[PDB]
């Protein structure tokens, strides 16, 4: 069965699915896992860096794209490297052109249209990551899922990766709470840090392990890592 | 238009197009250089399938890049053809932006490379050609003996063999070459060539063809008799005991 | 047959990960980073005595404060090496000043998944990935003396020690008690030197076995044999000595 | 999209066919009867309008065509197939000869060019051999008179008399027979006829058979006068009622 | 033989295109969405499902706008969808530009219509997993249509793709027949939230958003926009009402 | 080896699957069609079948309006049917701007046939399944009708019938004809040759049609166009008053 | 311009060219060899504008050893000059033409004779017993179209040309700084470095 | 895709052997027997015209000796039709010769070009090789007269007598067990017709099956000069050396 | 025929101090005898502590700012937000201007 119809992305199975794309999906599964959540001041990223030995660093999970805008990955670190890429010159384009600034929510839609193209053309591949993209705009704070279907999806928060699942509840249940987190970025980390121990299991979150950004009304997107995390675990 | 890849990678780790293009070296007649203390010499053997040939013009195993450089091989012949083309090609080119001649190591990393380049290019076999390459760099008198295969890899040899059989005289030479005392005259270098290749080519006189180059483009190859002769005062170093 | 950028069900690129192997089975090359600089060490592995094993380069120089050692197929690094080479040298004429050791080897990691037969994304052609991993070593003064590990996956990592090829695993696992951070350069010459003749088939000497390493002052420099035998023999004396 | 057919279609098999050719000659076999005849001042060719249905005018269709005004072409096979070629040979003709001499090609020439066109049918990538035979006659000032087929091989040979289709094997027999060296344009029409009848199941007619000549040049199918060196086309496809009264000598 | 379905553009012995019919799959298997031909314009609908409370209200937008007077909302693959649209905009943009006129909706239908049919030629390519309604209003009137991955398309009175397809279609042919003399477009955009709703039965496991967007001659002025606030609601509660 | 039925390469008997399995798609719609030739005209029926009641059955339609003067009827999915109907009405402009004439039906009928040859040929492109079926009151030739398949085939007719029960109606008109003795309706007026298109259409297929259940499309002397359901009607009233 | 001059005697070809490099207001150079060897028994002198001159001059030569080293043949005057003539008809046409003139001489090997060719950049190309590029002709051909004789030793042409470099000091404007030259013979190329006093 | 239908005409076999190269050569074993001779004061080119009628016009006919200069000529074994698209090229490239150095085409050197153009099918462009053999036959005055053969795979060599086609061994015994360094025009003349009578398929030998072509230096001119023989020459020819 | 070019006057100057420098310029902006603004900013700061002037013709001076900067912004996405040393400012620069050296940026610039 599965097997006629996985060979590339320009072939559906007989149900409507296309395998090749789903194997992607999967890639980012494999990945560590990493938060996402927004209040209306404020959007917030968390991430798990995983390190090879312990000789080795740990891989950076979060990318900037302009001072508004900024995202983590989960899957394959080069895809995001390239997406994030394509996504900075978007922004800055946006600038150059129309001295204005990229809205997240297009920001979006770029994506969407741009991983679309790698699901119907023969010998293109999917993109093996997910990203969350959060930013603020003319429009307030704002926090998107990529999926490299081409699905984009605006949330107040969410996780991907291994073990996911347990921050994506934690915070479907925080709702309410961290959505009001608002003029007060350090409420709204924690929040996040919890979020996501709640996905934890091997190990618990340590400085040079710990991966937070933040991005709002007067914060220009920055990224914290190692002793700039520590208040935080 | 047509840019399949036929050079991948197989679960082991393999990439059997270029693995394929070795067997096609190891068919090949087999080909040999020993390098001297003041020269260096190539000698292949000449398949005997059909004999009925026109020596004089039918191609030679040995081929001259440069004044100063030449270069055989063991495999496919179509094939060595446009790799001794791209070698020659660059090396007028070398000398045009240069203003000097390409180096035997430099000539030998050009091909290398090219080969390289045909085992990870869309729509290409690589070349079922390993070569050896030998001469004196430019005002030099140190030897160079180089050898390429498929792969595209490259290195610096005393002595060394390919083609069919290179297994044995390999061997022949690893016990009869002795980088301490390299064969410190033309004459016994090439003694020690046409020994090595007699290991495998079952009495040829005239199926053992030897070239051999000296200090300032000074190529020469030897005929029949002169290298007859060799045969001669050889079998009987055998017989002798 | 199956595109060549396809899709594992876990996930995963055959190519890629098949490329992996091709390197399993390449020479061992180890590299150790000390705050006095790096050392960079690899496994000649001459297949036959006639061979002049000096004519086997698999330490290279890409610009005066970075250089790499490789493993697998080699003959796919020459390629790598050039555009390193190119990259180093190109930001000195745009920058009037060093290139980066990290943006260096980010550089040749993007050559990488530069491949397939038509991959929608813009021009990618190169019919395979590249059979060879690389330990790129180098110094800047933005992160000092650093290490790094670049795979055909496109990724790479930076260690404070790694080894990659035929004996790694057995070795990295050498490194992860050998190494700590106040090294010597010295000690990691022997420490390089030591976990190479352990997992070589052949008997470690001058001659199938190179050093090399990077430092501020006199910059990327490889080891002539004179100076790695007495290291070599430095090494066995101390060993014998318990 | 982009034809990703880059690579041929037509290759060797262990035991050094290519099938595609091969296949394609079956398709030629398959095909109605076609056959021509060399005469001493003239050449004839035939094939038999097998109307594909009552309904359809098989006027509306020619399967023997002017190339030049002195030379003709009649197929067996893909009907479709042998279109596109009559086009494409009738270009070829200008473009590759007349636009460069100022004159009409040589029989064996622009039969050489649709030769080359199939041969390429046969290696170039993504495509498949032409399936049809033709026969091409024609007259030149150097060459004389003459016949020739073409394969979808991308062959070509020439006959004094031959044909190709259905019944050719019975036909070709049945040519050795009656051909001589010395035979009258009018007698190799009458020959072409009979050996048309064996092939022929049902009607045999002016209307249910195609046949043109290659003779004497037609001056009153020239269109126009006042230039004596013009004198008109010695291809000419006969009409029905012309058929017909040949038909009763029969 | 077999193996007629593993390429795009090949026949099976029936004269069949397994790959389209395999896309058909996709859409079906997608969410609902409807168009209703009102008699001055065309009011569209869409099921939107709420995957868990984290999807911000009222933020992830369906139903699009091609230039200013057309509404496209399709069920399926939704980047298929996207893609889409991007292609009618151009060709819309095309069109206006060399003939000035904005672009006839049955003209943009057929131009959709033509490049979905490409998708159906070639092995080298995927057909879309969507299927579309859309329309608007032009120099003659409202029009409706819907069009397949086959690249097929109609005008309809009433359309529905998806999940809830047959509910809604069930739905849809009632009012063909209890309003002969036509349907307005605020009637229209209120019976599309009922069908909607009841369509949402073959999915009432999640709960969903609804989302209506119309283009009405005198509603407004030829031009597509989205039903807001309270007509929005007084729609939502006139079908929540007749859902019991 | 069995991939020649995948794509348009010979199979050992020589022949064209993909070409045949075209063919197949054919009659994929269940409609039939007939085309006569008037003393002036020519008119081509086409069954209509709208089963859906949401459909807004003005949209149905399987005739096309190449030019002033050439009408086509697709027998086939509506997908080919459209892309084909297009590259005939490009085809057409283009050919009037070229030569400054108006394209001839049998020429647009060669140039459409020639086309589907090249996808009988050609691996990356594949057949249209469609038969089209073009017709005219050619300033030249007279009342035309000119039919191509997905095999690059094409001819011109008397008269012509497609579809599924197509030999049921081309039997019906050959005797029609053997009776006649002449190749075309002897009628002035083309409401006439209609009646008699959808007269045989009747007794050929055994059936009783109402201004719904059928598409007409006439070609008079410099246009050609369809009828309305009412033209239809009206006409369905004159047969219906003879028998 | 500069001077390029040629003269084929009984058995050999001369070729005179001069030594001054020239830019603007200063003589750059007065040690200047306007030649290039194509092969052991082809050389070819030439002159025209600053960079064309070697950038072509190279280039033939590049080609015509390539030749050499892929036919292990050595092409004859002939069949070389052909060649030349090819590249600037080329070149005449194309989008920046090499404005180069030349004079080709060898010793045909095969025929056993020595040849004169004198191209100029438009590819226009004729065989003679004596030629030159430039002004130089219109105060040479005249003394050769007089002291000219077919069988004259390889010593009478050098003296012939001595004639000829003193009417071109003597007449001429520029000071070229005197000539190189140098001989083509069945034993190859050679250059006279005595005529400084010859 | 179109990976699927990819035959790869140009990879290695396990075993290092090109595939299609090898098959290429398996159909050239059923052509027409090719000769060619070289004596000392001239060569000969003999084959034999595979299948034949009574009405094939042999006058107007040549199917396996083609002139490609004044001094060469090549005699086939394969597909005609692809030899032929590699005779045209080879004519063009002698005439190139001599345009750029005003001197005829150095045999070899043709010989090169063409071989180069077969290896290239070999090495890439995914279509198949060509299906011939070639027999060259020239004299120029660097080598005198010679004689090589080219096959598929793009390799050639030199002979003093060899064959192609089909029954190459048979023939290749035969002369190989004849041939004499000494030989003359005439010799190699009656050599090859009596290599050909006894390995042709067919009855007997007879005119009507050979195409006869020889390159001699007819010593009152002192220029050399291709003959390729009318169907009577051969005739003659033929009951000369007995076999009438 | 159409000039590509103009003139829009300005001047600048630039001082450098043992610890500090300064980057000045009028800010009038003029096109012949008229003026077009008594206030047009003509030296920016482009952030990494560089200040830029490109003066002359005003299209050109804008569209190198605009490029210059551009050109940080990326430095630091592509190096680590690591700071522009001046002299590598400079020698950016010079590359940004040669790459039109065949169609200039009719502008004298100062850092």
């Amino acid at each position: 069965f599965r097997n006629n119809y996985d060979g590339d992305t320009v072939t559906f199975s007989p149900t409507g699915r296309l395998f090749q794309v789903e194997y992607a999906l999967e890639a980012i599964k494999q990945g560590s896992v990493t938060v996402g959540l927004r209040s209306n001041t404020h959007a917030v990223l968390v991430a798990l860096k995983r390190n090879a030995d312990e000789l080795s660093s740990y891989q950076k999970k979060i990318i900037k794209c302009d001072e508004h805008m900024g995202l983590s990955l989960a899957g394959l670190a080069p895809d995001a490297r390239v997406l994030s890429n394509y996504l900075r010159q978007q922004c800055n384009y946006s600038s150059l052109v129309f001295n204005r600034k990229l809205a997240v929510e297009r920001a979006g839609h770029l994506l969407c249209d741009k991983a679309q193209k790698n699901t119907q053309s023969y010998g293109g591949r999917p993109y093996g990551v997910g990203l969350l993209i959060i930013g603020y705009d003319k429009s307030g704070a704002h926090l998107l899922e990529f999926q490299p279907s081409g699905n984009v999806t605006e949330l107040y928060g969410t996780a991907i990766g291994a073990r996911s699942q347990g921050a994506k509840t934690y915070l479907e249940r925080t709702l309410d709470t961290f959505i009001k987190i608002d003029g007060n970025p350090d409420e709204l980390i924690k929040a996040g840090v919890e979020a996501i121990s709640q996905s934890l299991r091997d190990e618990s979150l340590t400085v040079d392990n710990l991966s937070i950004a933040i991005v709002g009304k007067d914060t220009p997107f920055t990224i914290y890592d190692g002793e700039a995390v520590a208040k935080y675990i | 238009g047509y840019d399949r890849a036929l050079s991948i990678f197989s679960p082991d780790g393999h990439i059997f197009q270029v693995e394929y293009a070795l067997e096609a070296v190891k068919r090949g007649t087999c080909a040999v250089g020993v390098k001297g203390k003041n020269c260096v010499v190539l000698g292949c053997e000449r398949r005997s399938t059909l004999k009925l040939q026109d020596t004089r013009i039918t191609p030679s195993k040995v081929s001259k890049i440069d004044s100063h450089v030449v270069l055989s091989f063991s495999g496919l012949n179509a094939d060595s053809r446009i790799l001794i083309e791209k070698a020659r090609v660059e090396a007028q080119s070398h000398r045009l932006t240069l203003e000097d001649p390409v180096t035997v190591e430099y000539l030998t990393r050009y091909v290398a490379g090219v080969q390289q380049r045909y085992t990870q290019s869309g729509g290409v076999r690589p070349f079922g050609v390993s070569t050896l390459i030998a001469g004196f760099d430019p005002r030099d008198d140190e030897p160079k003996l180089y050898q390429t295969e498929p792969s595209g890899i490259y290195s610096s040899w005393s002595a060394q063999t390919i083609g069919r059989n290179s297994k044995t005289v390999r061997e022949f030479l690893e016990k009869n070459y002795d980088r301490k005392e390299p064969p410190a005259t033309v004459e016994e270098c090439v003694k020690l060539t046409v020994r090595s290749l007699l290991e495998v080519v079952q009495t040829g006189a005239k199926n053992i063809e030897i070239t051999v180059v000296k200090p300032d483009s000074d190529i020469v190859a030897l005929s029949s008799e002169e290298i007859n002769q060799y045969v001669t005062q050889i079998e009987q170093e055998k017989q002798e005991q | 047959d199956r595109g060549v950028s396809t899709f594992s069900p876990e996930g995963r690129l055959f190519q890629v990960e098949y490329s992996l192997e091709a390197i399993k089975l390449g020479s061992t090359a180890i590299g150790i980073a000390t705050k006095e600089g790096v050392v960079l060490g690899v496994e000649k592995r001459a297949t036959s005595p006639l061979l002049e094993s000096d004519s086997i380069e698999k330490i290279v120089e890409i610009d005066r404060h970075i250089g790499c050692a490789m493993s697998g197929l080699t003959a796919d690094a020459r390629s790598m090496i050039e555009h390193a080479r190119t990259a180093a040298v190109t930001h000195n004429l745009y920058y009037d000043e060093d290139i980066n050791v990290e943006s260096l080897t980010q550089s040749v990691c993007d050559l990488a998944l530069r491949f397939g037969e038509g991959a929608s994304g813009e021009e990618r052609l190169m019919s395979r990935p590249f059979g060879v991993a690389l330990l790129i070593a180098g110094h800047d003064a933005d992160d000092g003396y650093q290490l790094f590990h670049a795979e055909p996956s496109g990724t790479f990592y930076r260690y404070n020690a790694k080894a990659i090829g035929s004996g790694s695993e057995g070795a990295q696992a050498e490194l992860l008690n050998e190494w700590h951070s106040s090294l010597t350069l010295k000690e990691a010459e022997l420490l390089v030197l030591k976990i190479l003749k352990q997992v070589m088939e052949e008997k470690l000497d001058e001659n199938n076995a190179q050093l090399s390493c990077i430092t501020k002052q006199d910059g990327f420099k490889i080891y002539d044999n004179e100076k790695t035998a007495e290291l070599i023999k430095e090494l066995k004396e101390k060993e014998a000595a318990e | 999209m982009t034809d990703r057919y880059s690579f041929s279609l037509t290759t060797f098999s262990p035991s050094g066919k290519l099938g595609q050719i091969d296949y394609a000659l079956t398709a030629v076999k398959q095909g109605v009867t076609s056959l021509g005849i060399k005469a001493t001042n003239g050449v004839v060719i035939a094939t038999e309008k097998k109307s594909s249905s009552p309904l359809a005018m098989s006027e509306t269709l020619s399967k023997v065509s002017l190339l030049t005004p002195d030379i003709g072409a009649v197929y067996s096979g893909m009907g479709p197939d042998y279109r596109v070629l009559v086009d494409k040979s009738r270009k070829v003709a200008h473009t590759s000869y007349k636009r460069i001499y100022g004159e009409y090609p040589p029989t064996k020439l622009l039969v050489s060019e649709v030769a080359k066109i199939m041969q390429e049918a046969t290696q170039s990538g993504g495509v498949r051999p032409f399936g049809v035979s033709l026969l091409i006659a024609g007259h030149d000032e150097f060459n004389g008179f003459s016949l020739y087929q073409v394969d979808p091989s991308g062959s070509y040979f020439p006959w004094k008399a031959t044909a190709i289709g259905k019944g050719s094997v019975a036909a070709k027999t049945f040519l050795e027979k009656r051909w001589n060296d010395e035979l009258e344009l009018e007698d190799a029409i009458h020959i072409a006829l009979l050996t048309l009848k064996e092939s022929v199941e049902g009607e045999f007619n002016g209307d249910t058979i195609e046949l043109a000549i290659i003779g004497d040049e037609n001056p009153d199918l020239l269109g126009y006068t006042g230039i004596p060196t013009d004198k008109g086309p010695r291809f000419r496809k006969l009409t029905s009622q012309e058929i017909n009264d040949r038909l009763e000598a029969l | 033989g077999t193996g007629y379905d593993l390429s795009n553009s090949v026949f099976s012995p029936d004269g069949r295109n397994f790959q389209v019919e395999y896309a058909v799959k996709a859409v079906e298997n997608g969410t609902t969405s409807i168009g209703i031909k009102c008699n001055d314009g065309v009011v569209f609908a869409v099921e939107k499902l709420i995957t868990s409370k984290l999807l911000v209200p009222q933020k992830n937008v369906k139903i699009q706008v091609v230039d200013r007077h057309i509404g496209c909302v399709y069920s399926g693959l939704i980047p298929d969808g996207r893609h889409l649209v991007n292609r009618g905009r151009e060709e819309a943009a095309s069109f206006k530009k060399l003939y000035k006129t904005p672009i006839p909706i049955p003209a943009f239908a057929d131009r959709l219509g033509q490049y979905v049919q490409a998708h159906t030629l070639y092995n080298s390519v995927r057909p879309f997993g969507v299927s579309t309604i859309f329309g608007g209003v032009d120099k003659n009137g409202a029009h409706l249509y819907m069009l397949e991955p086959s690249g097929s398309y109609w005008g309809y009175k009433g359309a529905a793709t998806g999940k809830g397809r047959q509910s809604a279609k069930a739905e849809l042919e009632k009012l063909v027949d209890h309003h002969p003399e036509g349907l307005s477009a605020r009637e229209a955009v209120k019976q599309a939230a009922k069908i909607i709703y009841l369509a949402h039965e073959d999915n009432k496991e999640k709960d969903f958003e609804l989302e209506i967007s119309w283009c009405s001659l005198s509603e407004t002025n030829g031009l597509h926009k989205f039903v807001k606030g309270d007509l929005l609601q007084e729609a939502i509660d006139f079908a929540q009402k007749e859902i019991n | 080896a069995g991939y020649d039925r995948h794509i348009t390469i010979f199979s050992p008997e020589g022949r064209l699957y993909q070409v045949e399995y075209a063919f197949k798609a054919t009659n994929q719609t269940n409609i039939n069609s007939l085309a006569v030739r008037g003393k002036d005209c020519t008119v081509v029926i086409s069954q209509k079948k709208v089963p859906d009641k949401l459909l807004d059955p003005t949209t149905v339609s399987y005739i096309f309006c190449i030019s002033r003067t050439i009408g086509m009827v697709v027998n086939g999915p509506i997908p080919d049917a459209r892309n084909a109907a297009l590259r005939a009405k490009a085809e057409a402009a283009e050919f009037r701007y070229k030569y400054g004439y108006d394209m001839p039906c049998d020429v647009l009928a060669k140039r459409m046939a020639n086309l589907s040859q090249i996808y009988t040929q050609r691996a990356y492109m594949r057949p249209l399944g469609v038969i089209l079926t073009f017709v005219s009151v050619d300033e030249e030739l007279g009342p035309s009708i000119y039919k191509t398949d997905p095999a690059g085939y094409y001819v011109g007719y008397k008269a012509t019938a497609t579809g599924p029960k197509q030999q049921e109606i081309t039997t019906n008109l050959e005797n029609h004809f053997k009776k006649s003795k002449i190749d075309h309706i002897n009628e002035e007026s083309w409401e006439k040759v209609v009646e008699f298109a959808i007269t045989h259409m009747i007794d050929a297929l055994g059936t009783e049609f109402s201004k719904n259940d059928l598409e007409v499309g006439v070609a008079t002397k410099d246009k050609f166009f369809t009828l309305s359901a009412e033209n239809i009607e009206e006409r369905l009233v004159a047969i219906a008053e003879q028998d | 311009m500069d001077i390029i001059l040629g003269i084929r005697v009984q058995d050999s070809v001369i070729l005179a060219s001069s030594k001054a490099v020239t830019r603007g207001i200063s003589v750059l150079k007065d040690s200047d060899d306007k030649t290039r060897q194509l092969s052991p028994h082809t050389l070819m002198s030439f002159a025209g504008e600053a960079g064309d001159t070697v950038q072509f001059a190279e280039y033939i030569q590049a080609n015509i050893q390539l030749y050499s080293i892929r036919e292990d043949y050595e092409l004859s005057p002939q069949a070389v000059s052909s060649f030349v003539r090819q590249e600037l008809a080329k070149s005449i046409r194309s989008r920046r033409p090499y404005q180069v003139n030349v004079l080709i001489g060898g010793y045909d090997k095969k025929k056993n004779k020595p040849e004169l060719y004198q191209i100029d950049y438009l590819g226009t190309k004729v065989e003679l017993p004596y030629g030159a590029h430039g002004y130089s002709g219109f105060y040479t051909f005249s003394l050769l179209d007089h002291h000219y004789r077919p069988d004259m030793t390889t010593e009478e042409g050098l003296d012939l040309l001595k004639l000829c470099v003193q009417e071109l000091e003597k007449r001429m404007p520029m000071d070229f700084k005197g000539v190189i030259v140098k001989i083509v013979d069945k034993d190859g190329i050679r250059q006279v470095d005595d005529f400084q006093a010859q | 895709g179109s990976r699927r239908y990819d035959s790869r005409t140009t990879i290695f076999s396990p075993e290092g052997r090109l595939y299609q190269v090898e098959y290429a050569l398996e159909s050239i074993s059923h052509a027409g027997t090719a000769i060619g001779i070289m004596a000392s004061d001239g060569i000969v080119l003999a084959a034999e015209r595979k299948v034949t009628s009574t009405l094939l016009e042999q006058d107007t006919s040549t199917e396996k000796l083609y002139k490609l200069n004044d001094k060469i000529a090549v005699a086939v074994a394969g597909l005609t039709a692809d030899a032929e698209i590699l005779i045209n090229t080879a004519r063009i490239h002698a005439q190139n010769y001599l345009k750029t150095y005003n001197e005829d085409i150095p045999v070899e050197i043709l010989v090169r070009r063409l071989s180069d153009i077969k290896q290239g099918y070999t090495q890439h462009g995914g279509l198949r090789p060509f299906g011939v053999s070639f027999i060259y036959a020239g004299y120029d005055d660097r080598y005198g007269y010679q004689l090589y053969t080219s096959n598929p795979s793009g390799n050639y060599t030199g002979w003093k007598a060899i064959s192609v086609g089909a029954n190459t061994s048979a023939a290749q015994t035969l002369l190989q067990m004849d041939y004499k360094d000494d030989m003359k025009v005439d010799d190699a003349i009656e050599l090859a017709l009596k290599t050909l009578s006894k390995t042709t398929d067919s009855s007997a030998l007879t005119y009507d099956r050979l195409e006869f072509a020889t390159i001699r230096k007819g010593a009152n001119d002192g220029e050399v000069y291709q003959k390729i023989f009318k169907p009577q020459e051969i005739k003659d020819i033929l009951v000369k050396t007995g076999i009438t | 025929q159409f000039n590509p070019y103009g003139d829009n006057g300005g001047t600048i100057l630039g001082i450098a101090g043992e610890d500090f420098a300064v980057l000045a310029g009028d800010t009038r902006n003029i096109t012949d005898y008229s003026i077009n603004s008594r206030y047009e900013p003509k030296v920016f700061d482009c952030g990494d502590n560089i200040v830029m002037s490109a003066n002359g013709f005003a299209a050109d001076g804008d569209a190198l700012v605009k490029r210059f900067k551009n050109s940080v912004k990326w430095y630091h996405f592509d190096h680590n937000d690591k700071k522009l040393s001046i002299n590598s400012a400079a020698r950016n620069i010079q590359h940004l201007l040669y790459g039109k050296r065949f169609f200039p940026y009719y502008v004298h610039t100062i850092i």
